[PDB]
């Protein structure tokens, strides 16, 4: 779920509050549309799509679904004791979190005017 | 169907685009948090709760479900040919568009820092 996904972000990006990824570019945090503006915003697009693929499974809601994972030394792992849905949404978050650690953060791309930037 | 929701907003508030509601307050756009900050935003918050309810229905994907409705001269009507899911979702959007056209649009509430406003 979100608190889990949010805790993952804190694991691989300790120098930055998750709130920083809540309104970044055209895809981070919000629902998403238009073209990404940087590698980070692109990570969020992939996360969006990942979640939409996790909806193809009956009664599978990424946002509310609880999974089993571990954050150690900065290294996320989704546990094997996870059903189909949890296993997929976890993997989505894991890959997203890892992508956030490598992508550079641009302040100019935080809380931008969507109407003029996304389309 | 996120797209049909855009048409509704236009059917009731032709002087604006959904973009004006894409990043407004704490709840409009997508993810909500904190105090509505505004009647208009309060509308968006209700819209979410509505979707959360509609999502209890089996395999009901509010964002992608295409429903049947009509916009005639500013009036929105969800038609009868919808099933359980489509009917519920159509009603949510329908109620939001009305709530939108009834609430004043505060420009100072577009694009705010969710971090220092929606905590
Ligand atoms: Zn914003």
């Amino acid at each position: 779920n979100t608190y889990q996904f949010q805790n993952m972000i804190q694991c691989t990006v300790p120098k930055r509050s998750w709130r920083d990824f809540a309104d970044y570019g055209c895809y981070c945090g919000r629902g998403g549309s238009g073209t990404p503006i940087d590698d980070l915003d692109s990570c969020c697009q992939v996360h969006d799509n990942c979640y939409n693929s996790a909806r193809e499974q009956g009664g599978c809601r990424p946002k509310q679904k609880t999974y089993t994972y571990q954050c150690k030394a900065g290294g996320l792992s989704c546990s094997g004791a996870n059903n189909s849905c949890a296993a997929t949404t976890c993997d989505c978050d894991r890959l997203a979190a890892i992508c956030f650690a490598g992508a550079p953060y641009n302040d100019n791309n935080y809380n931008i005017d969507l109407k003029a930037r996304c389309q | 169907n996120t797209w049909q929701f855009k048409n509704m907003i236009s059917c009731t508030v032709p002087s604006r685009s959904w973009w004006d509601f894409a990043d407004y307050g704490c709840y409009c756009g997508r993810g909500g948090s904190g105090t509505p900050s505004d009647d208009l935003d309060r509308c968006c918050q209700t819209h979410d709760n509505c979707y959360n309810e509609a999502e209890k229905i089996s395999g009901c994907n509010p964002r992608f479900r295409t429903y049947s409705y009509a916009c005639t001269a500013g009036t929105l009507t969800c038609t009868g040919r919808n099933n359980a899911c489509a009917a519920s979702v159509c009603d949510c959007d329908r109620n939001a568009a009305i709530c939108f056209a009834g609430a004043p649009y505060n420009d100072s509430n577009y694009n705010i820092d969710l971090q220092a406003r929606c905590n």
